[PDB]
């Protein structure tokens, strides 16, 4: 599970933050 | 090569080069004291940093008088 | 292998995709906690309560203007522990006083320590000399001198380099305007090391790629190399002749060449670190006193140095009000140093 | 096993036709809910200034920083 | 068996200590002229009216400068980018008043470095080595042409080229940042990536080659003597360095091929410096770096500052203080 | 120019002492090489 | 007078460069 | 539009000078027949008398 | 106490001589303008 | 089973789409001067 | 005992029970389970 | 076993007694230089160079 | 007391240059003697 | 034009070193009080 | 400041005397 832990510790925050950023593009003041 | 009085006096203090206790020896207590000294250094660092305010410990020039 | 310490050592030093090692117990958490922290601070956390700025993608900033801004100047040099007397365990107030910068910087220092320890560990286990761990000492010196010792010599963490792109550009121009760091001979030695290292990289790459031996019949010559070959893939003699008769001098020894390639950037970084350590205490090579006195007594004596001093005065006066909001600098238009027209 | 050997496997994509978009949308509702502004204290577009607070807010003491932060962020 | 043939053989001779060649025929006189005039003007030259406002600026050692403040001042702004040789001046004194030595040195030096590019190609052809070291040299030359020639052409004055000094170089930097915001311009950022990556890869490559040196030396002897010039065998274990670097980061990142490694070494700084030279060439014609000033406004619409605005404050201070007596109108269009 | 006066000694001797040190280290070494033969 | 020192130092550097180019140790292949 | 056109065509002119240098050098090397590398058998430098 | 077995020769080849002379002269050039002030 | 060239094509297309959405947000809404 | 001292002691306790002890236990269990062969 | 006995103040170091002499020579630089055989191409090249 | 300023350079360098010359002539000779054996 | 047959070594024994150092230092002592003025 | 130079020169002469007395080349009879 160490491979899983490393790759997913990198990935899960990355996709979460990318979704947040793509949403943040539409805040529209 | 040369033998001297002070050399003879101090020879027992330099006669056990390479003598090693077998195994881990005193390493556990070494690590425990390492932990304690780390904690002490952290305490005094946070005291002067004023992240650890101790009563009756005023870290300031004005504490002198 | 039997003992518990031996078992942990055996597992940590296992040959897998990502080498962990004992240093990994210090690198992987802190490094992770650094990088995500940056990605957190540059994405959601603001500088509104510390600098008066927006510094997150949420506030509207882009990759350039987004940063993890330094703490407030009132914080001084506090460690800004989340449990400390400033935030007192409150995550929101901690992020609002810029404690996330302290988080990122203090975890990054230990991440650099862990990575240098990783270099030492892998060099030891593989069984080569530890020259890569000593070359990373240059970057360690840069980080320590610029992000830790400089603010620790100044009033607070506020004057440290805020972790960003536009933030770093502001740090560059601030340091120039207030310290005149281009005139610092140690900065000069550092930029010499950096540009000379880039020069060495470019010349070495071109020379090696252009004195390659013909080890194939393909016009594309990358496939004509084998990793395990015991033959040099390029002519040292031909390169030596080329550079000797073009430039007068040339490397004749590969080992000297590759140590030189190491030494130049590392020496540059350490030299510039000395200069920034000097700048921490305002011990700055700001001025040449002889020219200042001559220009004071001779109003027709002008040099590019004096023009740079005037530019530094302009930077300081026109930047202080918005760059140090905690000082509450109100400079009227009367006192601001200006020129004719613009 | 090698990276390309995993990526072209169908099982990989049966897993990640559902797992990846789930968190990609979780971030969307993280910020669209306004939850980020509350966790991280970031002012919204209508919170940089307020009545008697048409100037920049700044913390001017180390130890009472939380106190003046509430005082400034009473809203 | 003809005099011209013997002359061509001598010029293209691989037996001269320093190769001349046909590009050297143009390089050596031009570079020697530039060196001579630069040395003479740096040690002793009268002050130069750089800004065309009858305010001479001292750049020579004899007129109260040190090595750091000394410079060959750019030409007068009154000249513009008109050709200003010695024979176009009423006297040599007024040739020196308006900074003609800068034009002379810059023209001869640019021609000389072009000749250096060509001469690098030439020797390689005589050697039988592959070309392209010359192509790598172009990146440094391109930057020099961008600062010394293209920026005057775009701005329209040789006063705008970089001074041939150290403090004048800093002055040119600060004015360029004030007027163009070069730091936010992405080509300069690519150049910064180029030089930083060049230093990184130089340190890394040197460290790994020095770290895996094969044992060919005794303990009371420098390790460099383990390599003999012209030897056939490799002086270090590529496998050891490759494996160490693979364990350091991950296996796929490492360059198992040495030729690809050295191509990348030659590529990264050359492309970075090409990009930053091109960036200066484009800001010569006033295509400036990014301007995110007042890009964040609240719901009411008032500006919330960003780091771009705080950088703008420094740029504005430099803008207002540069050339205090030269501008009579609010816009710095020139 | 109101320049310092010990700066002359500083520059000249800080150039001279290392320079003569290097020249001595070179001459010693060469002499030894010649003496070996 | 500092121009004397500056000129002397620059000339010394140029002389070291000259002697390094033209009086180098000649490269030769070992045996 | 003047800035756009001037900057673009100055960029492309410099880039095509670089392309000229690359292709002219390669043409000369390939015509002479050493665009793939130095022949280990007949290296020209080893035949040359040493300088200095 | 007699001859020391740890005695070793010391060397500085000509390339190192020129490198050292260049370093010292260039450091003098750089720092002279700062020492004079 | 899926050809890796198609996977690379679709993945690069999606990544470029995400970056272009970032670019649009750069020319629209908060963070834009308008 | 001031609030800062209580916070410091609590920080030490949470550092133990959230960082040091979990990582150590995981290392011990994984090293005892996944063992090298022919040591 | 006792408290004081547990620390084994009496037993030298708590785990320390009867120490062995370490054998490895820690101040020892390896000297196994490697010989690379001369190829025929090498002999031809040095012949031309000579 | 008011004294000259180049006299410092005169005295110090006129002592230094011959001294380093003598030291170099000695070390070089010794190195050669050691190399002969 | 090849090796010169007129090459000869040069020496300065330690007695000569001390004699030269003494001469130079004493000349400096004597003439310093005259150079400073 | 000249007292510094005078003292340094006198001390250097005394040091040369010391090294000449105590680190002389030992006289030995040839064979
Ligand atoms: C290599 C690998 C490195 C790995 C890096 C690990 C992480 C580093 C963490 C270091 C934290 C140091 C914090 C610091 O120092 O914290 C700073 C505090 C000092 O606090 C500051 O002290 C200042 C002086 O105040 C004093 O003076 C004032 C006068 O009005 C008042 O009297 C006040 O009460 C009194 O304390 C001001 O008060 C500042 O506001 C306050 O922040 O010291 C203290 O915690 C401790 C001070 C002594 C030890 C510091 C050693 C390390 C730093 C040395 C750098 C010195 C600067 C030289 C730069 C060149
Ligand atoms: C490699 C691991 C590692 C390292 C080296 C660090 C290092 C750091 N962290 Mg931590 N951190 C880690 C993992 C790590 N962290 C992890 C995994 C998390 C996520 C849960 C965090 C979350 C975190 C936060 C949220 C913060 C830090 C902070 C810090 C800094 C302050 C440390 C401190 O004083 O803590 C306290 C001291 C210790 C933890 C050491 C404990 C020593 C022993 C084991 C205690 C023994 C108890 C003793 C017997 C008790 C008796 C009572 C009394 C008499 C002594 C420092 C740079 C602070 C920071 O960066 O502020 C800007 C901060 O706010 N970290
Ligand atoms: C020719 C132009 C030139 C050059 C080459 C340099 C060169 C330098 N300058 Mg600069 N500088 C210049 C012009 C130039 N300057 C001018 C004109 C000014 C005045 C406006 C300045 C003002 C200036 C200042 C104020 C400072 C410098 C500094 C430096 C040094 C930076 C070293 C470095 O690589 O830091 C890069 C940083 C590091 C190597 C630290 C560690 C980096 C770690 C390893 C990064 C790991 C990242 C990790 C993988 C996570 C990534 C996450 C991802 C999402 C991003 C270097 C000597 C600094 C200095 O002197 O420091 C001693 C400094 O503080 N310069
Ligand atoms: C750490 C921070 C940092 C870094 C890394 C850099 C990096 C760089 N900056 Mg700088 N810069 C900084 C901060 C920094 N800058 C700041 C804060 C500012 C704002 C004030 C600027 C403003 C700025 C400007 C305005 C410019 C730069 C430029 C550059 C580049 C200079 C090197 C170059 O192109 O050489 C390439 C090589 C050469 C220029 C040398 C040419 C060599 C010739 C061909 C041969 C010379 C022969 C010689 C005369 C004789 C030989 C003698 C013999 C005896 C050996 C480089 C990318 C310049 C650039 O990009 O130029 C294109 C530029 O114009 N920067
Ligand atoms: C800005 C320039 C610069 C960067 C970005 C950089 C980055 C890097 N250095 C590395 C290595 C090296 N760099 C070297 C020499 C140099 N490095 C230089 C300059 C740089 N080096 C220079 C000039 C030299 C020449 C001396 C060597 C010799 C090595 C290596 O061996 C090593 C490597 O493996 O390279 C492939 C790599 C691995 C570091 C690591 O794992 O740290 C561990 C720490 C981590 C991951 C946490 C970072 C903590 C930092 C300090 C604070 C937080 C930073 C934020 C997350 C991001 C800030 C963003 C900004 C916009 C502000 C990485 C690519
Ligand atoms: C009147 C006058 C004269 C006017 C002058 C006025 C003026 C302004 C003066 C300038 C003053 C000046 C000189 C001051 C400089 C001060 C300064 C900042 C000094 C920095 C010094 C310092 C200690 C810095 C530390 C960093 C440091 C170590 C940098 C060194 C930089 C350096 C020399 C790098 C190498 C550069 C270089 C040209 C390399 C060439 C190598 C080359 C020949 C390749 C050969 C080669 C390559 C191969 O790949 C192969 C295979 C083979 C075979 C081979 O051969
Ligand atoms: C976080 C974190 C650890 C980020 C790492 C980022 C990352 C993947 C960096 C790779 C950088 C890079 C492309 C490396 C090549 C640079 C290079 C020229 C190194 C020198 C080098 C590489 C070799 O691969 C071998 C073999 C030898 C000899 C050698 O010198
Ligand atoms: C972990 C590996 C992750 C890969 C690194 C990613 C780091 C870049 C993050 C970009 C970001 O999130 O932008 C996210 C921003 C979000 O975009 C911003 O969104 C805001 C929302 O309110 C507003 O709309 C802003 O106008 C809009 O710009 O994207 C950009 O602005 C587009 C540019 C992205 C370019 C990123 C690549 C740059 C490469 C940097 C080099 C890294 C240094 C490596 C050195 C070694
Ligand atoms: C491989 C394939 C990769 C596929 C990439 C797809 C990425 C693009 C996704 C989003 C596109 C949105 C288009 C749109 O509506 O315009 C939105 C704005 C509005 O323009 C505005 O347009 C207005 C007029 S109009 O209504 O748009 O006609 C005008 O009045 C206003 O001034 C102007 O600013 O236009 C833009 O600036 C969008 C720039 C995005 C560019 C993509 C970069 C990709 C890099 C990688
Ligand atoms: C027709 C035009 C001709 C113009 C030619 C001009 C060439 C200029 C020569 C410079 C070389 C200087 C001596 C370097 C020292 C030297 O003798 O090196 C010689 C050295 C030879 O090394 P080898 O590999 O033989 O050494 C192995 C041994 O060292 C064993 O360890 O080669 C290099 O390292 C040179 C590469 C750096 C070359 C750049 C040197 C720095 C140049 C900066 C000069 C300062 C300018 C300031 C002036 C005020
Ligand atoms: C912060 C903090 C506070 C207290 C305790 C706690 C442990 C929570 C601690 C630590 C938190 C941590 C470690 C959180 C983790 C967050 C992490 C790892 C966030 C990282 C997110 C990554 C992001 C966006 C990446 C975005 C990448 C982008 C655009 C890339 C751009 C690109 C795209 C999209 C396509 C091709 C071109 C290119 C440039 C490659
Ligand atoms: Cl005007
Ligand atoms: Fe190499």
């Amino acid at each position: 599970t160490f491979r899983w832990l490393a790759i997913h510790g990198l990935a899960v925050p990355t996709v979460f933050f990318l979704g947040a950023i793509t949403s943040m593009q539409f805040i529209q003041r | 090569a040369l033998r001297t009085r002070l050399g003879e006096l101090l020879r027992p203090l330099n006669s056990e080069y390479g003598k090693v206790a077998p195994g881990w020896g005193t390493t556990p207590i070494m690590g425990f004291v390492m932990l304690l000294f780390f904690l002490f250094l952290l305490i005094i660092l946070q005291i002067y940093n004023s992240s650890l305010i101790i009563e009756n410990v005023d870290v300031d020039w004005a504490s002198l008088g | 292998g039997r003992g518990w310490f031996d078992l942990i050592d055996d597992w940590l030093k296992r040959d897998r995709f990502v080498f962990v090692g004992w240093s990994g117990l210090l690198l992987f958490p802190t490094s992770y906690l650094s990088i995500g922290g940056w990605f957190t601070g540059t994405t959601f956390v603001t500088s509104w309560y510390t600098h008066g700025l927006a510094s997150s993608y949420l506030e509207g900033c882009n990759f350039f203007t987004a940063a993890v801004s330094t703490p407030a100047n009132s914080m001084g040099h506090s460690l800004l522990l989340l449990w400390g007397p400033e935030a007192q365990g409150d995550f929101t107030r901690w992020c609002q006083i810029g404690g996330l910068w302290a988080f990122c910087a203090l975890h990054g220092s230990f991440a650099l320590i862990g990575f240098c320890l990783r270099q030492f560990e892998i060099a030891r286990l593989v069984g080569i000399r530890p020259y890569n761990a000593i070359a990373f000492s240059g970057p360690i010196a840069i980080f320590v001198s610029v992000f830790l010792m400089y603010p620790l010599g100044q009033a607070s963490w506020f004057f440290a380099p805020s972790l960003g792109v536009a933030a770093i550009f502001r740090f560059l121009l601030f340091i120039q305007g207030f310290h005149n760091f281009t005139l610092n001979p140690f900065h000069m030695m550092g930029v010499a090391g950096i540009l000379g290292a880039a020069l060495l990289c470019a010349i070495h790459g071109a020379t090696v790629q252009n004195t390659i031996f013909e080890d194939g019949d393909a016009a594309n010559t990358f496939r004509a190399f084998t990793p395990t070959q015991a033959e040099e893939t390029y002519s040292m003699v031909t390169a030596n002749r080329f550079w000797s008769q073009i430039f007068g001098v040339a490397f004749s020894n590969k080992r000297w060449l590759h140590f030189f390639m190491l030494f130049v950037p590392l020496a540059g970084l350490w030299t510039s670190a000395i200069g920034i350590v000097g700048l921490a205490l305002n011990l700055r090579a700001y001025d040449f006193v002889s020219q200042e006195l001559r220009a004071a007594e001779d109003p027709e004596f002008e040099t590019f140095y004096t023009k740079n001093i005037l530019l530094n005065e302009g930077i300081r006066s026109w930047m202080a009000a918005q760059d140090q909001p905690h000082e509450n600098f109100i400079f009227p238009e009367e006192v601001l140093p200006r020129g004719n027209a613009l | 096993r090698p990276f390309s050997d995993i990526i072209t496997s169908i099982r990989y994509w049966i897993i990640h036709s559902i797992t990846i978009p789930a968190l990609y949308v979780a971030g969307w509702l993280f910020v669209s809910t306004g939850l980020a502004y509350d966790i991280f204290g970031t002012p919204r577009p209508n919170e940089y200034f307020t009545q008697d607070r048409q100037q920049v807010p700044l913390v001017n003491d180390r130890f009472s920083a939380k106190q003046e932060l509430e005082d400034l962020t009473k809203g | 068996a003809s005099a011209w043939e013997r002359f061509c053989s001598w010029i293209t001779s691989t037996d001269n200590r320093l190769y001349i060649g046909w590009f050297g025929v143009l390089m050596i006189p031009t570079l020697l002229t530039a060196t001579t005039v630069y040395i003479i003007a740096f040690v002793a030259a009268p002050p130069v009216d750089i800004d065309g406002i009858r305010e001479p600026v001292a750049g020579s050692l004899l007129y109260g400068n040190n090595i750091i403040t000394g410079a060959v001042i750019p030409s007068s702004a009154s000249i513009g980018i008109h050709f200003y040789p010695i024979w176009e001046a009423a006297s040599l004194d007024e040739w020196l008043y308006n900074g003609g030595p800068y034009q002379l040195i810059v023209d001869h030096f640019l021609l000389g470095v072009c000749g250096w590019i060509g001469r690098e190609w030439e020797f390689s052809y005589r050697l039988g080595m592959r070309p392209w070291i010359s192509v790598a040299f172009t990146a440094p030359v391109a930057a020099a042409s961008a600062v010394f020639l293209v920026y005057p052409i775009g701005q329209g004055s040789f006063s705008d080229g970089m001074p041939l000094g150290i403090s004048g170089t800093f002055n040119f930097m600060l004015v360029f940042q004030a007027e163009h915001n070069i730091l936010m311009h992405p080509f300069h950022q690519l150049g910064v990536a180029g030089v930083f990556g060049g230093s990184l890869f130089s340190a890394m490559h040197g460290s790994l080659v020095t770290s895996s040196l094969i044992r060919e030396t005794t303990e009371n002897e420098s390790a460099n003597y383990g390599y003999k010039f012209g030897q056939e065998e490799e002086t270090y274990n590529i496998v050891a360095a490759h494996g160490y670097f693979g364990r350091l980061i991950f296996q796929y990142a490492s360059f198992n091929n040495s030729r690809a490694l050295h191509f990348f070494l030659g590529l990264w700084p050359v492309v970075g410096i090409w990009f930053t030279a091109l960036g200066v060439m484009t800001m010569a014609f006033n295509l400036n770096g990014f301007n995110f000033n007042q890009s964040v406004v609240d719901s009411q619409g008032r500006v919330i500052n960003t780091w771009a605005d705080i950088l703008n404050r420094a740029n504005l201070g430099m803008e207002v203080m540069h050339e205090r007596n030269a501008h009579n109108f609010p816009l710095d269009l020139a | 120019m109101n320049v310092s006066v010990a700066a002359y000694l500083a520059v000249l001797l800080g150039t001279f002492v290392p320079v003569v040190f290097l020249v001595t280290l070179y001459i010693q070494s060469e002499s030894r090489k010649a003496g070996s033969s | 007078m500092e121009t004397l020192v500056y000129v002397f130092l620059l000339a010394g550097t140029l002389g070291v460069i000259f002697f390094a180019v033209f009086f180098r140790d000649p490269p030769r292949i070992a045996k | 539009p003047r800035s756009w056109l001037t900057c673009a065509h100055f960029f492309l002119g410099f880039a095509f000078y670089i392309g000229h240098l690359w292709h002219a050098g390669r043409a000369r090397a390939a015509a002479a027949g050493f665009e793939k590398g130095i022949n280990r058998e007949n290296e020209p430098t080893l035949s040359l008398r040493p300088i200095d | 106490s007699g001859p020391n077995p740890n005695k070793q020769p010391v060397e500085l080849n000509r390339t190192s001589l020129f490198w050292g002379l260049l370093l010292i002269f260039v450091l003098a050039v750089l720092f002279s303008s700062y020492f004079f002030n | 089973r899926i050809p890796l060239w198609l996977i690379a094509t679709v993945g690069g297309t999606l990544a470029l789409t995400v970056v272009g959405i970032f670019f649009y947000g750069s020319y629209s809404g908060v963070g834009s001067s308008l | 005992m001031t609030p800062s001292l209580s916070a410091f002691i609590n920080s030490l306790l949470l550092g133990l029970f959230v960082v040091v002890i979990p990582i150590g236990a995981a290392l011990f269990l994984v090293s005892q389970s996944d063992r090298v062969t022919r040591t | 076993d006792t408290v004081v006995s547990s620390l084994y103040k009496s037993l030298g170091g708590a785990l320390d007694k009867t120490a062995v002499y370490d054998e490895e020579d820690q101040l020892l630089i390896l000297s196994d230089m490697e010989t690379f055989p001369e190829t025929e191409l090498g002999r031809r090249r040095v012949a031309q160079a000579e």
